[PDB]
């Protein structure tokens, strides 16, 4: 029944036997651009399976007092082979995404996690000056970041960090976390299931945009019920994440770009 | 701290045209046109010349004028004369309720 | 070129300015559908086409 | 037309308290369309801003972040004067000081009101010295 | 046939009128639209969604992530209540801050049915039964299983499926309600009680957590608009 | 627009249980009263007309307050930057959604008052308003040559007459308005220390919609007068495509920053009705 599924591409292979049903955002399936809604005029390119394959990200540890994690797209995939190479040569780009979270545990464990997907996911700063955050810290790459349990202002006016300071129960933007279930979501309970799956189309006010400047989709993870186990000493379990885009195309080829980093 | 930048010094001859620029970080100039200019003379208190980029108060000659937005504000002078020699400073007002001044420009003749 | 409609006994309406933004409002729509969870329609057999262009 | 005047001690010793008062002639301190600022100039550092105060249906204050806790400015309605107070005096305080006026720019709003870019009237400049 | 003669009450400005007006940019060019997901056309499409509830609300948990959770234990049986709520979405602090209450604060009248859901976050080996009750007004507030079991109630069994739902019917003496905590339009009470003690074997944590959700139904309606009090006008 | 009616149902006995489900799929069970309790035949007549977005936005609200004077020589003219972010009443409602599309309407109100009638009395007044698209020159004086308005639309209002009213179409350069933008206008490249590529987070286009200018036409009276102007706004023909949860803390700047008001929920017992 719905308890079993298969998804695997590109010379890898994994075992899965307890997935719940799938999710589609607003019931729309990704598609290419139609001739009646274009805006450029040059002939695009379509790598096809050269970029549409699963990629594996870094692993993290879940602890008792952990707060949460957050990532940005398509920033995280800038360094994955041909997709990253094309993302820098062409001026414009367009693509959807697919997500899959992996987590397993025993029967005597208990806990719960939430998955949320947010378009145009803005975040608050940490200083009096308005909108003073810097580029290099808002695009850290694959590692992502984590939420904080309290708000604190900086004092090093001479060498400000110019970084974020999200709060978990404010969702990082001054709104209640419980009301976030209006977004597409899935819930993982260690007693019933062991993975999650989602489908994400391209959402924006334009048919295509610059990938280096604007991020369409954001992802956040928040524990709802703390992890517990009869072991009185300590306990940790891993989390791994996978992503795969679909329907890629680009326009505006020129010399290569090389962004500044610190 | 972001601080405004000015050229060290400039000089010329009467009847020519002169240009000066003040530039700094984005947080100081890139927000709006909150820019003003001041002038000083040896032993004299500073005097206002231009406010709000291009608005000339009463008693200011049409020779002194300059304007731009973004990361730099330019001041341009026409019909240069000896008495035009002076010290020049750029200023700005930020959203953090603070006022900043540049490093200054030094032009003096004995 | 008048148009008539019920107040819920009819009423009358006239447009004077030949620009859409200058026109008044209307209340003519009630469509609604909240189902936004899942859809099965995906597959169509293209390569089995008996016709070519 | 409207003209300012400066007064107060010109010499200071380390660890003392320094206070200055500036006088307004031809205008009212309670003016609802004006503001008053304090500035100091030194060759080693150039121009820099300290603080200001104004009255809009109530008294209010604004101070620079770097010296916020060390500075205090108070008005005087009877004298049509406003006074400065500075503590923890040190040798670096040796510099010129002015009292000035600000006029309103024209873009309005933000926090309801208007913006005061800079200044138009300047005092003669009163010197303060720290020695011993 | 009316050059200079009298006219009735006119020349006033009313903020809810509807008239034609001239256009200041004639012969303008308009960008065409496109299709985008999520086109919304009625607000009730938002009330039919589940949402979390801050039940705990104690001084040591309010304004913290811990206030969304409740604790259960495997002690012996007792008839004491676990928690209580009053049906007053627009005035009760535990509901006024949800999406449903936030929308209702902009309206003055409402009517319809409501749904409540609960979720169990314990381990697989845990077992037990629970009871939920709803009692219309007009008498002493129930505080024991015997008094609650007379009114509407449902029996919930924990198993392979951990979620259950309870429905609040529309019973009222008026066609609408006031939303401002009035005695003449009270909505009733809600409660939960133990049915049997919880069973746990060895080598297992002895504490469990439970969560709740609230949602509207398909017959809900609202019929008058107003302003909110969460932030105010000034003179 | 009708609503569904309620049909009768009797008792039941089976293990067909629609009251059990799983929320992990992110779906809601569409339950109804008749599936769990006995019901009588009833016919509904209520409707959802007052819930549409068009009726939700069919109200005018204040946006800005402006001040100006009239004197011989204290400011004789003023400018305001067009934006809906300066007030919270309409901003909170608009932030319910991500993207929007609508036409817009305008209205103006004028007021005036004396400072002192000791010097004399003055005649009626006339006020001027002009619209400045982006890139146009800015007036430098109350009597500048720029007030000729050979191409820029302008409006004249007489004191004591009823308020003016204006309508405009959608003027976006994209396919819709955007209330959020998670990105930057510039990209910093190598070989650039501080001054290049530095831009603010969430920045919009180079220039959004320009500004407005105001002045009085009548020559100076021998005494000073004061006047104010207020603006009201009214959308129509609205559309939206994505929802969001509402704000819950005081606003601070155009962005989502916050530094105060972080304790809106009071205390209460767990077993109190
Ligand atoms: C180069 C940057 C491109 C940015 C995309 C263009 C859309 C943003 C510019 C207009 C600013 C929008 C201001 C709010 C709109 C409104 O609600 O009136």
């Amino acid at each position: 029944s719905v308890r079993v599924m298969q998804l695997t591409l590109g010379n890898s292979t994994i075992t899965t036997q307890e997935a719940a049903n799938s999710v589609v955002a607003y019931g729309r399936w990704p598609e290419y651009i139609k001739d009646s809604e274009a805006n450029p005029v040059d002939q695009p390119t379509e790598p096809d399976v050269a970029a549409c394959r699963f990629y594996t990200l870094d692993t993290v540890t879940w602890r008792k007092e952990s707060r949460g994690w957050w990532w940005k797209l398509p920033d995280a995939l800038k360094d994955m082979g041909l997709f990253g190479q094309n993302m820098f040569y062409h001026y414009l780009g367009r693509a959807g995404y697919t997500v899959h979270v992996q987590c397993n545990a025993s029967k005597f464990h208990q806990g719960a996690l939430g998955v949320f997907a947010v378009p145009e996911m803005c975040l608050a700063g940490d200083s009096t000056t308005h909108m003073f955050t810097k580029y290099e810290n808002a695009n850290p790459g694959e590692k992502g970041g984590e939420f904080k349990g309290s708000f604190t202002l900086d004092t090093n006016a001479t060498n400000p960090a110019r970084n974020f300071c999200p709060v978990d129960y404010l969702f990082g933007s001054g709104v209640l976390a419980g009301n976030a279930f209006v977004y597409p979501h899935q819930i993982i309970n260690l007693r019933t299931n062991n993975c999650a799956t989602l489908v994400l189309p391209y959402v924006n006010s334009l048919s295509i945009d610059s990938m280096t400047k604007h991020n369409n989709w954001g992802i956040a993870i928040l524990p709802l019920a703390p992890l517990d186990f009869a072991t009185e000493s300590s306990t940790e379990i891993p989390i791994t994440l996978t992503i795969a885009p679909m329907c890629c195309e680009f326009n505006g080829l020129r010399n290569i770009t090389v962004p500044r980093t610190q | 701290q972001s601080a405004l930048t000015q050229p060290a010094s400039v000089s010329g001859s009467p009847g020519q045209s002169i240009t000066i620029s003040c530039t700094g970080s984005s947080s100081d100039i890139s927000d709006y046109n909150y820019v003003a200019w001041y002038q000083q003379h040896p032993g004299k208190a500073p005097k206002l010349i231009i406010s709000d980029v291009s608005i000339r108060p009463s008693g200011v000659s049409a020779r002194f004028s300059g304007s731009k937005s973004g990361n730099t504000a330019s001041l341009t002078i026409s019909g240069l004369q000896v008495e035009d020699e002076a010290d020049y400073y750029c200023s700005s007002y930020t959203s953090d309720i603070n006022i900043l001044f540049g490093g200054g420009t030094k032009l003096t003749v004995l | 070129g008048a148009q008539v409609s019920s107040q819920k006994i009819n009423y009358t309406t006239i447009n004077y300015y030949r620009d859409s933004a200058s026109n008044a409002a209307s209340k003519q729509d009630f469509a609604q559908d909240p189902s936004k969870f899942t859809e099965p329609i995906k597959d169509v057999l293209i390569k089995t086409a008996p016709t070519l262009n | 037309q409207v003209q300012l005047q400066q007064s107060g001690p010109g010499l200071v010793k380390p660890s003392e308290t320094l206070s200055l008062t500036c006088a307004i002639s031809g205008d009212s301190v309670s003016s609802k369309s004006a503001a008053w600022n304090w500035i100091r100039q030194s060759p080693s550092r150039g121009l820099e801003w300290l603080g200001r105060t104004y009255y809009r249906s109530k008294w209010s204050h604004n101070y620079a972040v770097s010296v916020r806790s060390r500075v205090t400015i108070n008005p005087d309605t009877s004298k049509n004067q406003f006074s400065l107070h500075l503590n923890s005096v040190t040798p670096e305080d040796t510099a010129v000081y002015y009292c000035t006026r600000a006029s309103p720019s024209a873009y309005t709003h933000g926090w309801y009101g208007s913006y005061y870019y800079g200044m138009d009237v300047w005092g003669q400049g009163t010197t303060v010295t720290v020695s011993s | 046939g009316l050059p200079v003669l009298n006219t009735p009450g006119s020349n006033q400005y009313l903020t809810a009128d509807n008239y034609q007006s001239p256009c200041a940019i004639p012969e303008f060019d308009v960008t065409p639209p496109i299709d985008i997901p999520g086109e919304v056309r009625n607000m009730m499409e938002l009330a039919e969604i589940d949402t979390m509830i801050p039940l705990n609300l104690t001084n040591q948990r309010k304004n913290t992530m811990d206030m969304y959770r409740v604790e259960l234990n495997d002690a012996a049986h007792s008839d004491t209540p676990i928690l209580c709520l009053s049906l007053s979405p627009a005035s009760d602090p535990r509901l006024a801050h949800t999406m449903l209450g936030e929308i209702l604060n902009y309206y003055t009248h409402w009517a319809g049915s409501l749904k409540f859901t609960f979720l169990f976050c314990g381990s697989m080996m845990a077992t037990g039964k629970l009871l939920v009750s709803y009692a219309p007004p007009g008498a002493e507030a129930p505080k024991s299983r015997k008094e609650a079991m007379l009114g509407t109630h449902v029996i919930w069994d924990i198993g392979l499926q951990s979620s259950c739902t309870m429905v609040v019917p529309w019973i009222s003496n008026t066609t609408y309600r006031q939303t401002i905590n009035d005695s003449f339009t009270e909505g009733g009470y809600i409660s939960m009680f133990y049915q049997t003690r919880v069973v746990v074997p060895l080598s297992t944590p002895r504490k469990m957590d439970i969560l709740g959700f609230v949602s509207a139904c398909n017959d809900f309606s609202v019929r008058l608009l107003r302003d909110t009090t969460h932030i105010s006008q000034e003179a | 627009n009708n609503l569904p009616d309620t049909q009768s149902s009797g008792p039941a006995h089976s293990k067909e249980t629609p009251a059990l489900t799983a929320v992990e799929t992110g779906a809601t069970n569409p339950l109804v009263p008749s599936d769990t309790v006995q019901t009588r035949h009833v016919i509904q007549k209520r409707t959802r007309s007052e819930s549409t977005v068009e009726s939700f936005f069919a109200r005018g609200a204040c946006v800005a307050i402006i001040e100006v004077d009239n004197d011989a020589p204290s400011k004789l003219f003023s400018v305001w930057k067009i934006t809906y972010k300066d007030t919270v009443q309409l901003r909170r409602k608009l932030e319910f959604f991500t993207y929007s599309r609508f036409d817009m309407e305008f209205t103006f109100v004028v007021t005036s008052n004396y400072t002192d009638a000791n010097n004399g009395h003055a005649l009626n007044q006339v006020y001027q308003i002009m619209y400045i698209p982006p890139g146009a020159p800015i007036p430098g004086k109350w009597n500048d040559y720029t007030w000729q308005t050979s191409s820029n639309p302008s409006v004249f209002y007489t004191y004591g007459a009823p308020p003016a009213r204006i309508s405009v179409p959608y003027v976006g350069i994209a396919n819709a308005y955007s209330h959020f933008y998670d990105g930057f206008a510039k990209v910093p490249l190598a070989g650039q220390a501080s001054t290049e590529g530095d831009s603010l987070y969430g920045a919009a286009s180079l220039n959004d919609f320009g500004s407005l200018a105001v002045r009085v036409v009548n020559d100076h009276n021998p005494t000073k007068l004061t006047s104010k102007i207020r603006v009201y706004m009214k959308p129509k023909h609205v559309r939206v495509w994505c929802p969001r949860p509402p704000r819950a803390v005081p606003y601070y700047g155009p962005g989502v920053d916050y530094k105060d008001g972080l304790a809106p929920l009071p205390g209460k017992g767990l077993t109190t009705y």
